């Protein structure tokens, strides 16, 4: 039977604390979602390990889940360790129900707890307390009452770690009413105690003492547990969460990481709520296959069978001098065959003859006495040893023999062999003298002529088959290694493996280390052949050096990840990109499918659909091409709506999945060429936008000695040592931040002086109720301006952070005066007029200070005032929305969040680089300065100032290069805020989205906001139009307007506003007659 | 090409002359050194004399050693023996024996039997 873990097992990790943190770490897990078996009891023959035993001794495997349920305190405690026995150490913990003790001792082994004796029995369990190495006493790890009180069922989850001879242990306490299977709901596991143990735990068995039971009909015999209390086990894995702590610092939930893509999308972003979009999470390139591969093909040969076999060797004091070379060699004949009667070998190890190379190998061979064979070694003294010939204490192959009393010894006798006595030239090792030393003075008194006139040294050695050892002829072969002395020649049989094709293999080829595909190439190496090349070693063609064929490798030929998530608040489904994989390979490491049960992990879903770049697994194409959303690469996009076919599908597309169709920038708008007719504004809509550009970020300085040193003097010395960086770190630093003051000042400061908010705000029906600063409410910060300030993530995740050498110095123009600043901006652009930058400013109604500002796209002021009322209450409304947007939308601000959450990230990874030891032996200082020597210390501390030194180059470096852009930023928004708040610009497309009236400034945090209120036109007409009218023989020219007709008369309108008008002399500018023109037409002037 | 064919050996009678040569299979015959041998029949093979490289130096055996006489021939590719002051005890197989190269180096076997 099987359950799933839905929630359980999450314990807090080491004993350390925080405070509303999402940290992640990874430590032995029991994965979510697993299944489980549902011990119950004996369950007749359903036990394999035990006997009449309900639940029997399970494998330990360095972790188990544990949770017994019951209606009453029934369970007792456990066995932990290898055997359970006295012979191995094991670990025993029982509830005593009175007290918890904990033991280690070896206990004789009980086949069961409770050896039928029911409960009047004491302590069954304890067969032996031999060799109790460890004991300890604590308050129960109680149960029940929960379990009737509230008659309810009740809960003790367990966690039986060994972690470092560290046994942790964890509980919790609970009601349940749903008594069947573990619920769902969230918890913890707090632990107990720490225990320094050390034991290697292999097996654990549940102990429970049949107290008695009525299962069957015995009135004594009824003790029996099949259909008692039961329990579930589960087993823990290197598995990663991310984990939710509380106010008060609790673990109020967790998330997996291998579970899910999902799940792992919310590990990599730390978070519980992603927003739509692809999430490049963790590539996965391959594992290549088995081995080298080479050929059975073309090899080359020493003749070692021809001496070896060559039965004919000659005299131990002649012995051959044989120098071979120039080939491929084989020792494992040799080695292995039983030919030789002994195989010992000096420096040289037999096992890898074959794969070591020598320069020259020599063969000196000969015919041996069985009782001399032991003076062939460095290290032998003797007749041969000394005079026929003599092994030096240096690197010599081997020492073979193998007996031929079949073939070196005949039964009529063979002294054909010698060996000389004690009198020849001593033989300096290596030395084939082979002369007739018949005399040697023939005077000496110990050899002479005189004492000594028939003697000779050689001593020719009779001997017969059956004679007996030392009469006993053994075959004497020495392969003398040459080597080092030149470049090397001989080598083992190399060349021994086959090919393979097509699949990630790493390959070998005569050297050539290195993993890809091979594939059939096309091309024709030369004798040059060996290898190709594209650029600086990349070696991709090669072809086999043995049977000659050319070949192709690429690479290690894929992995990719590219997660997307349309957002956990509105959906839960998931569906990967691969990254440039034909998913023919089935994307992850061809199938991965080792991993969790996961179709989209588990990559074989129908749903697919290939791209260039890769595959979607979780794939639904469709060819109806909406707008772009989610982008996936080359065009294709995502995210649909929830009901295109059918019902159970979401705005995530086709739910649970994801579709991909291919972007369509939208529709299509054209007009034609027209004749003349003009398509012409009748009426508009004057509108508004927003645009949010950062003016600044956050000042910063880095004292460098105190982030690198931190007092402790001696790296004060070393970063002295080294030169100036400091200063230039720390002037850089400086200089960025002055630029940052002088930023804010070029942006807001560029009018002279305040012209007050006026007190009587009664503008021209243009209600600005918003716009202008609190009437008296606190800071006089306006309301879009309080907006501003609030939507404005005001956690920023928490800034509020200096812990050492880390500062900020405040910024100059403080908030209340900035926002004085943009008010007295606002005033001179309303009262004023354009001129509050042009010296002195002047003063001028609303009302004009619009329609002037009209006159700025081309229209007079007929057009206001005419339409004043409803233009204004049109400024009013869209005002007003500007307030709702503003408001509304998650993720309006995204820019200015963006630059400071770039800071934050910046500061953050730098304190985390700060905690890392960059090859130090620790990362912590004070230590490593404490723990060694002066030298060892100071050179180890050195390679950690040399890791933080380029760690804050890097922070400081790329600080300059957002600066700069920021400078950039800030040039154009104070260049905005010139043209279009002390003027009105024309440069299309920049002061807003269609012809402009007029900007306005409003703070920021680190920025700054701008309304650009822009004419969008709308409602187009289509009339007739003529570029000229020949009127008495003469042909008119307009200068105010054109002419347009109604098909029957013609009228004076301009050009972006239908506002025809009577031909007339006054805006008509007259030349020539008619002239060479086309479109001219009739009903002449006024 | 160390083909030594024992040549010059034959029959003799106790107290004559007789030359006793050896040639290697067209080669070179300064450096290989050769060895001459006695077995009588119902025993095995003794030694009486013997030569160097030189030629010049006559390095006969212990035993009565003006027996002899030796002499190899470059060039004539033969070694020459003259045995002289003879004795029935020396009625054998002998072999020419150059030493170089090949040390037990033989292949024809020159029979000397020395009658009465």
């Amino acid at each position: 039977a099987y359950t799933n873990s839905f929630t359980r097992g999450v314990y807090y990790p080491d004993k350390v604390f925080r405070s509303s943190v999402l940290h992640s770490t990874q430590d032995l897990f029991l994965p979510f979602f697993s299944n489980v078996t549902w011990f119950h009891a004996i369950h007749v023959s359903g036990t394999n390990g035990t006997k009449r035993f309900d639940n029997p001794v399970l494998p330990f495997n360095d972790g188990v889940y544990f949770a017994s349920t019951e209606k009453s305190n029934i369970i007792r405690g456990w066995i932990f360790g290898t055997t359970l026995d006295s012979k191995t150490q094991s670990l025993l913990i029982v509830n005593n129900a009175t007290n918890v003790v904990i033991k280690v001792c070896e206990f004789q082994f009980c086949n069961d707890p409770f050896l039928g004796s029911w409960m009047e029995s004491e302590f069954r369990v304890y067969s032996s307390a031999n060799n109790c190495t460890f004991e300890y006493v604590s308050q129960p790890f109680l149960m029940d009452l929960e379990g009737k009180q509230g008659n309810f069922k009740n809960l003790r989850e367990f966690v039986f770690k060994n972690i470092d001879g560290y046994f942790k242990i964890y509980s919790k306490h609970t009601p349940i009413n749903l008594v069947r299977d573990l619920p769902q709901g969230f918890s913890a596991l707090e632990p107990l105690v720490d225990l320094p143990i050390g034991i290697n735990i292999t097996r654990f068995q549940t102990l429970l003492a049949l107290h008695r039971s009525y299962l069957t009909p015995g009135d004594s015999s009824s003790g029996w547990t099949a259909g008692a209390a039961a329990y579930y086990v589960g087993y823990l894995q290197p598995r990663t969460f991310l984990l939710k702590y509380n106010e008060n610092g609790t673990i109020t939930d967790a998330v997996d990481c291998a579970l899910d893509p999902l799940s792992e999308t919310k590990c990599t972003l730390k978070s519980f709520t992603v927003e739509k979009g692809i999430y490049q999470t963790s590539n996965f390139r391959v594992q290549p296959t088995e081995s080298i591969v080479r050929f059975p093909n073309i090899t080359n040969l020493c003749p070692f069978g021809e001496v070896f076999n060559a039965t004919r060797f000659a005299s131990v004091y002649a012995w051959n001098r044989k120098r071979i070379s120039n080939c491929v060699a084989d020792y494992s004949v040799l080695y292995n065959s039983a030919s030789f009667s002994t195989f010992k070998c000096y420096g040289v190890s037999p096992t890898k003859l074959n794969d070591l190379c020598f320069t020259n190998v020599y063969a000196d061979s000969f015919v041996i006495r069985g009782d001399e064979v032991r003076q062939i070694a460095p290290g032998q003294t003797g007749k041969i040893a000394d005079y026929n010939y003599k092994l030096p204490d240096d690197f010599t192959g081997c020492v073979i023999a193998w007996n031929s009393n079949n073939l070196d010894s005949k039964v009529g006798g063979n002294y054909n062999y010698l060996y000389r006595l004690f009198r020849k030239s001593n033989l300096k090792p290596f030395e084939r003298d082979i002369s007739t030393e018949i005399y040697q003075a023939g005077s000496t008194p110990c050899n002479g002529v005189e004492g000594f006139n028939c003697y000779f040294p050689l001593q020719s050695y009779g001997f017969q088959p059956t004679n007996g050892v030392g009469y006993q002829p053994y075959r004497v072969v020495v392969l003398s290694f040459e080597l080092l002395h030149a470049p090397a020649t001989v080598c083992g049989p190399k060349k021994s493996t086959n090919l393979v094709k097509n699949k990630c293999v790493n390959f070998n080829f005569n050297g050539l280390t290195g993993t890809g595909v091979l594939t059939e190439s096309n091309k024709k190496f030369l004798p040059f052949q060996q290898f190709g090349r594209d650029i600086a070693d990349t070696t991709d063609a090669v072809r086999d050096p043995q049977t000659l064929e050319i070949l192709d490798i690429t690479p290690c030929s894929f992995g990719g990840v590219s997660v997307i998530t349309p957002g956990t608040n509105t959906s839960n489904q998931v569906a990967v990109l691969y990254q440039d994989v034909n998913c023919t390979e089935v994307p992850v490491a061809i199938h991965a499918d080792q991993l969790t049960p996961t179709w989209r992990v588990y990559s074989t879903g129908s749903n697919v659909f290939q791209t260039r770049a890769g595959c979607l697994i979780g794939a639904e194409h469709v060819n109806n091409s909406y707008e772009c959303d989610i982008p996936i690469g080359a065009g294709i996009c995502a995210s649909y709506q929830t009901q295109t076919n059918s019902p159970r599908r979401a705005r995530s597309v086709a739910s649970q999945s994801i579709i991909a169709y291919t972007m369509s920038l939208g529709a299509e708008n054209s007009v034609a060429y027209s004749n003349n007719s003009i398509a012409i504004p009748t009426n508009f809509t004057i509108s508004v936008t927003t645009e949010i550009l950062p003016v600044s970020m956050t000042k910063t300085s880095v004292d460098c000695t105190m982030y690198i040193c931190g007092d402790s003097t001696e790296c004060s010395n070393l970063l002295l040592q080294y030169g100036s960086f400091c200063t230039q770190l720390n002037r850089a630093l400086t200089g960025i931040a002055v630029e940052q003051d002088k930023n804010t000042q070029e942006v807001f400061a560029q009018v002279k002086q305040i012209y007050k908010t006026p007190p009587i705000k009664d503008f021209g029906g243009f209600n600005f109720s918003q716009i202008l600063p609190d009437p008296s409410k606190p800071s006089k910060r306006s309301f879009i301006e309080d907006l501003l300030f609030n939507k404005v993530t005001l956690a920023d995740a928490g800034f509020i952070q200096k812990f050492n050498g880390l500062t900020v110095l405040p910024p100059l123009l403080t908030d209340e005066m900035i926002a004085q600043y943009t008010s007295a901006l606002l005033a001179g652009t309303i009262t004023s007029g354009w001129t509050f930058g042009a010296g002195a400013a002047l003063q001028i109604p609303f009302a004009m200070q619009m329609a002037y500002r009209f006159n700025g796209i081309g229209v007079t002021q007929n057009v206001l005032y005419e339409n004043q009322k409803l233009i204004a209450n049109q400024f009013n409304s869209a005002i007003g929305k500007i307030q709702d947007s503003l408001s509304s939308t998650a993720s309006a601000l995204g820019k200015l969040q963006d630059v400071v959450n770039q800071n934050a990230q910046a500061l953050n990874t730098l304190v985390k680089q700060l905690s890392s030891n960059f090859g130090a032996i620790s990362s912590v200082l004070n230590d490593i300065l404490s723990r060694l020597d002066k030298v060892e210390a100071e050179v180890q501390i050195d390679r950690l100032i040399t890791g933080r030194l380029q760690s804050l180059q890097t922070y400081v470096t790329q600080q300059l290069i957002r600066a700069a852009e920021i400078r950039a930023s800030a040039n154009l928004a104070a260049t905005k805020m010139s043209e279009c708040v002390l003027g009105q610009s024309k440069r299309v497309d920049f002061c807003g989205k269609g012809y402009h009236l007029m900007s306005f400034p409003q703070s920021a945090p680190h920025g700054v906001v701008f309304l650009h209120v822009t004419y969008v036109p709308a409602q187009e007409k289509n009339f007739t139009t003529a570029p000229a009218i020949c009127h008495d023989g003469k042909a008119h020219f307009p200068r105010e307007g054109v002419f347009v007709s109604n098909g029957t008369h013609w009228f004076v309108t301009q050009r972006n506003f239908y506002e025809p008008q009577i031909i007339t002399t006054d805006n008509t500018f007259v030349s020539g007659n008619c002239d060479v023109v086309i479109g001219i037409v009739n009903n002449t002037v006024y | 090409e160390v083909q030594l064919v024992e040549s010059g050996g034959g029959q003799v009678e106790t107290g004559g002359s007789l030359r006793l040569s050896c040639q290697a299979s067209g080669s070179t015959f300064s450096d290989y050194v050769m060895a001459w041998f006695r077995q009588r029949p119902g025993k095995e093979r003794e030694f009486v004399a013997t030569i160097s490289r030189n030629g010049g130096t006559t390095t006969y055996g212990s035993s009565v050693k003006g027996r002899f006489t030796i002499s190899r021939d470059n060039a004539k590719s033969t070694v020459y023996l003259q045995m002289n002051s003879l004795k029935p005890e020396d009625t054998a197989v002998y072999y020419c024996y150059a030493v170089g190269g090949d040390g037990d180096s033989w292949g024809q076997g020159t029979q000397v039997t020395v009658s009465s």
